[PDB]
């Protein structure tokens, strides 16, 4: 388990505890105050906090760097542009597809099937076969 | 919404009043009639069952005990001023007769003598004897006390009865006991409660971790686990105790007679202390910590009593200063632990007992023949005003303004105006009932100064031999009278009192930094609107309900003449009302405006004790407790007979429901779940793999 | 007030329903889901690509703009809403009334204390404090980022040559001619 699924539960154990400790210290502020006939702050809150602030940052860890494979070679060689998201200029978009050996147009520009029929009569012909 | 609690929460006790005398029905011989209670106008004719308890009825019959007297049975009872005399029947109180000009004939009731004839008491020890050849069957050793063998009875259906104690009546049959009574509570003078209730910063990570970790590991185990998690299913004792629904009621009677009655549990009694004061004439809380009581004596005496959980203690009894017969007594400013002690021949006696273990003060005293009013000043009491009833006037009712907690200060209109509803504390309302004119006058005076600001006549001739009576509200007036112009019925008056009839002003009250001064005379005067009702039958007494924060409407409970107890909300008697034809499309009126319906029906849901009997005496007291669940409120009366229950006037809406229906709404959340889990598969396997077509 | 162990069964059935009965809206409207002879399809895509054309393809065609036109011309010439709401009112109004549920945190106006204490008959309680209905009343709105979480996601031919006897001149797009200066805008 890496960091973020781990301070998920982390921060539901916390959270789940302080809300319990809050509601036995506000049930018996009222019990108590009726016992005497109508008459733990500060770690409860820093407890609190720190569940939020687990929370938040639970949730601020789950965004990891993209990183790729080639399509053509077989090493490795992990195509990494260091982002976190996607870039909306098509420069950059298009940019990290031809990173990778790809070509997004695809059938357009392969034509699937006709290539296909021509290289599967080929291919009995070859050494491989 | 009765029937699951018709007699559960019902707690009425039967008081008999001790036995005056016994005297053996002819006919159903395990059966007989029970003459006692007596006073100077009246007596109670019981009749009683004497194999058990069981009081079977009672009637309070207008007629001293001398006067009551058999055939020559019939039970004739005979007045003495004049003839007019009643014959009764025996084993069914049927009125077999009635006349004006001679009684048929009359026996004294014979004595006892039952010594020489059935009985020898010698070595602490009872025998019973024959009357020829005395074998002496039927020994019985004696009780710790003994007073007296109240009834006999020798022929098969054996009963004796002993008067055991002063108030205890122990009953036998052949000899084993059969049953116990006790009338020590025959007439509750005043009454007290008393309530019962239950009992760096990383260590305290650590210790609140692991406290609250090893109880649920503990409770880990014992499916169980779903009904734990349900948290529906119990006893009730926890129940009641969590919402101030148990109390002890700390009650004195007429004798000297200290006791705690359980509220919940029908009145089982915790402990009786027996006094010996000879009148008890009020009693009260000595401090705020509510552990000790001070009792006041009729002949001059004051007693102070510390509670315990166990049987109290009498720790002492002294005189007053001055030994004179006592009236009444007033408790003053709870810190100062004064009592202001008013004694027949109307002298007053400032008393400071002990500390329990201008800031002007203003008293108001009432009596039959006008208000009065004192200033104590310097520890000496001083008469300040006074208003006075003519020689043919006589004051009948009086009422004072009740302390209560202030929710909203003004009542909202629709069309969203607020007509600043009037709140001056040091009021008091009272009836003048004038004959040589057949006159009600009700007046609402200013205690502090003396000033009347209201009057209020009537003129439908009232009676005046039928009960009157007036309630003061937070800030409203209630009373109630006989009369027989309109229609000879009972009659309620309601006035309602506001700073201003504009919809919305304040013209007084102004509440910055004015600091109102009442003793000059300088406050804002009332404006009033007022309303009557009819209402079928005769009204005894009223009161009004009480809860922790008073927002729950007020309830005016009211005990008519038959014992019967009935309540109706103060939303039904509404001034500012209007005949329904004027209330549709009046945008003006108010949020669900109630219309004025003047006369007002009796209601067979609202009359608590349902088919209980409740002969609640000529001088009984109508109180409310509150408690927390601030839906419910309790109501008690006391008098010759004792009841307690409770009334909820807004509907209960803090307790869920005792017939919620919990089976239902989880059908409703199963059938959910699985309708969906099995409509997913469906679903995403047809639509996703189709419209795709692969 | 004091209320007693009432916010379970009235807070988390209430809330279960939405979710489910929210749940259950989707796929239905998932399954229900709210030209037969060639030549028709056939028209239905020529007028598309007339359509692109003038929308799509009138950019980049600087030397085939001329070109095109007369092959063109040539062979041309709320019950979602208003089911569920109801019924969950109908519900909610049936099993849970005359009951005071929570105090809300933040203070509403009067009509607010007339609109959401339909349960109660009293008269100056309060305008914080609500019936269950309320609770209802704010769950419609505010439930949307629990759904997020959980996961949930949403004749002719005349008018036709109209249309394309009037795009002829009417606007031959300046591309394939200023591409150099914008290149050179650019990439410095
Ligand atoms: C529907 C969402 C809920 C919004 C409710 C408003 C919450 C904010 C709020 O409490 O402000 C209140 C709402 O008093 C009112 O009720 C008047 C409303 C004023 C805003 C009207 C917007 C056109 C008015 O401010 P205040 O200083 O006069 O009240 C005293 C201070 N306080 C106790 C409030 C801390
Ligand atoms: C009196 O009590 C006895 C025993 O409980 C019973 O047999 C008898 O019927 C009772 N009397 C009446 C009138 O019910
Ligand atoms: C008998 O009648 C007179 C009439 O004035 C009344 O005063 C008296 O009280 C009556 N007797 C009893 C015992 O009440
Ligand atoms: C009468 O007094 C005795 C002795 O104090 C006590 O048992 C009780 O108060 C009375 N007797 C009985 C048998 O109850």
């Amino acid at each position: 388990s890496f960091v973020s699924k781990l301070l998920y539960t982390v921060s539901a154990l916390v959270l789940f505890h302080s809300g319990f400790s809050s509601y036995e210290f506000h049930h018996l502020l009222k019990l108590n105050s009726l016992n005497n006939a109508q008459g733990l702050p500060k770690d409860i809150m820093y407890e609190t906090y720190a569940g939020l602030i687990l929370f938040v940052l639970a949730v601020f860890t789950s965004f990891e760097k993209l990183q790729y494979l080639p399509i053509e070679s077989n090493d490795g060689k992990i195509i990494s542009q260091g982002n976190y998201l996607k870039e909306i200029a098509l420069n950059k978009a298009t940019n990290v597809d031809n990173l990778i050996g790809s070509n997004p147009n695809g059938e357009i520009i392969f034509t699937p099937s006709f290539v296909d029929v021509h290289m599967k009569r080929k291919i009995c012909r070859e050494w491989a076969s | 919404v009765f029937s699951d609690d018709a007699f559960i929460t019902d707690w009425q006790l039967a008081n008999l009043g001790p036995w005056e005398k016994v005297i053996p029905d002819s006919r159903d011989r395990n059966r007989v009639l029970i003459l006692s209670n007596p006073t100077e106008t009246s007596c109670l004719v019981s009749s009683f069952n004497v194999s058990s308890g069981q009081i079977l009825f009672r009637n309070v019959l207008p007629f001293t005990i001398d006067e009551i007297q058999l055939d020559s049975n019939a039970m004739v009872c005979v007045n003495s001023s004049s003839n007019h005399w009643q014959k009764y029947d025996l084993h069914d109180w049927f009125l077999l007769e009635e006349g004006v000009d001679n009684a048929p004939s009359t026996t004294i009731l014979p004595q006892s003598s039952y010594l020489n004839d059935q009985v020898s008491i010698k070595n602490n020890e009872l025998h019973i004897l024959d009357e020829q050849s005395k074998l002496a069957e039927w020994k019985l050793e004696l009780p710790q006390g003994f007073n007296k063998v109240e009834y006999f009875h020798r022929e098969d259906p054996l009963a004796l009865v002993l008067n055991v104690n002063d108030t205890q009546y122990m009953g036998f049959s052949a000899l084993i006991p059969v049953w116990q009574r006790d009338e020590w509570l025959t007439n509750v003078v005043d009454y007290a409660v008393l309530d019962v209730f239950d009992s760096s910063l990383w260590n305290a990570y650590w210790l609140r971790l692991t406290t609250n970790w090893n109880r649920l590991i503990n409770l880990l185990k014992e499916p169980g686990r779903v009904f734990t998690k349900l948290l529906a299913l119990k006893d009730t004792t926890v129940s009641d105790l969590k919402f101030g629904f148990a109390k002890i009621l700390i009650v004195l009677t007429h004798d000297g007679f200290i006791g705690g009655l359980d509220m919940v549990n029908k009145g089982q009694l915790i402990w009786k202390l027996d006094l010996e004061i000879d009148q008890g004439v009020k009693m009260f809380w000595t401090d705020k910590n509510h552990d000790e009581l001070v009792v006041f004596s009729h002949d001059g005496h004051y007693l102070t009593i510390e509670v315990t959980k166990d049987q109290p203690i009498i720790k002492s009894r002294s005189p007053l200063s001055e030994r004179k017969t006592v009236d009444s007594v007033i408790r003053l400013n709870e810190h100062d632990h004064q009592y202001l002690i008013k004694f027949e021949d109307k002298d007053h006696l400032l008393f400071k007992l002990n500390p329990g273990k201008s800031s002007h003060i203003f008293v108001t005293e009432h009596d039959t023949n006008g208000i009065y009013g004192y200033i104590i000043e310097n520890d000496t009491v001083k008469q300040t005003w006074k208003k006075a009833v003519n020689s043919k006037e006589k004051m009948v009712a009086y009422s004072k303004r009740e302390t209560t907690n202030l929710n909203t200060l003004g009542i909202t209109l629709g069309d969203k105006s607020v007509l600043y509803k009037y709140l001056y504390p040091n009021l008091a309302a009272y009836l003048i009932a004038n004959e040589e004119h057949h006159t009600i006058t009700f007046n609402l005076i200013d205690t502090i100064t003396g000033e009347i600001l209201i009057t209020q006549e009537h003129k439908d001739s009232p009676d005046f031999r039928f009960p009157m009576d007036i309630v003061f509200g937070e800030y409203w007036v209630v009373y109630s009278y006989f009369s027989s112009e309109p229609v000879p019925e009972q009659k309620l008056v309601v006035v309602e009192l506001y700073e201003s009839l504009t919809p919305d002003e304040r013209l007084s009250n102004s509440s910055d930094n004015f600091s109102y001064d009442p003793l000059t005379g300088h406050i804002n005067k009332p404006q009033f609107q007022t309303k009557q009702f009819i209402f079928p039958e005769i009204i005894k007494t009223m009161s009004i309900s009480k809860t922790t924060d008073d927002i729950t409407t007020k309830a005016i409970v009211m005990e008519l003449e038959n014992g019967q107890i009935t309540y109706i909300p103060k939303l039904l008697l509404n001034a500012r009302g209007k005949p329904a034809e004027e209330m549709a499309k009046d945008k003006k009126k108010e949020f669900m405006a109630t219309p004025y319906t003047p006369v007002i029906p009796i209601n067979d849901n609202f009359i608590i004790t349902h088919f209980r009997n409740l002969l609640p005496g000529s001088d009984s007291q109508l109180i409310s407790i509150p408690t927390n669940l601030e839906s419910t409120s309790i109501i008690c009366d006391l008098g010759l007979d004792v009841f307690c229950t409770r009334i909820t006037p807004s509907g209960q809406f803090d307790l869920m429901s005792p017939t919620f229906e919990k089976g239902k709404l989880l059908i409703t959340i199963f059938v959910l779940l699985v309708i969906t889990y099995f409509i997913r598969p469906s679903v995403s396997n047809k639509k996703l793999k189709s419209q795709w077509l692969i | 007030l004091l209320d007693d162990q009432l916010k379970y069964w009235v807070l988390l059935p209430i809330s279960i329903v939405m979710v489910l009965t929210g749940v259950l809206k989707q796929y239905i409207m998932t399954l229900i889901t709210g030209a037969q002879p060639r030549v028709k399809l056939t028209e239905w895509q020529y007028l598309q690509w007339a359509q692109l054309l003038i929308g799509n393809g009138g950019n980049l065609s600087s030397d085939a703009f001329a070109a095109k036109k007369e092959f063109l011309v040539k062979d041309l010439t709320n019950m979602a809403s208003f089911i569920p709401q109801t019924i969950i009112m109908w519900w909610v109004n049936h099993f849970f009334a005359g009951f005071i549920l929570m105090q809300l945190p933040f203070p509403l106006t009067a009509k607010f204390k007339e609109m959401l204490q339909t349960g109660i008959i009293c008269q100056d309680l309060d305008v914080r404090w609500v019936s269950s209905i309320s609770w209802y009343f704010i769950s419609v709105l505010g439930l949307n980022p629990v759904y997020n979480l959980i996961g949930l996601n949403d004749q002719v031919d005349k008018a036709m040559h109209a249309m394309a006897n009037d795009l002829t001149i009417i606007q031959h797009e300046t591309c394939l001619d200023n591409v150099e200066q914008r290149v050179l805008k650019q990439y410095m």
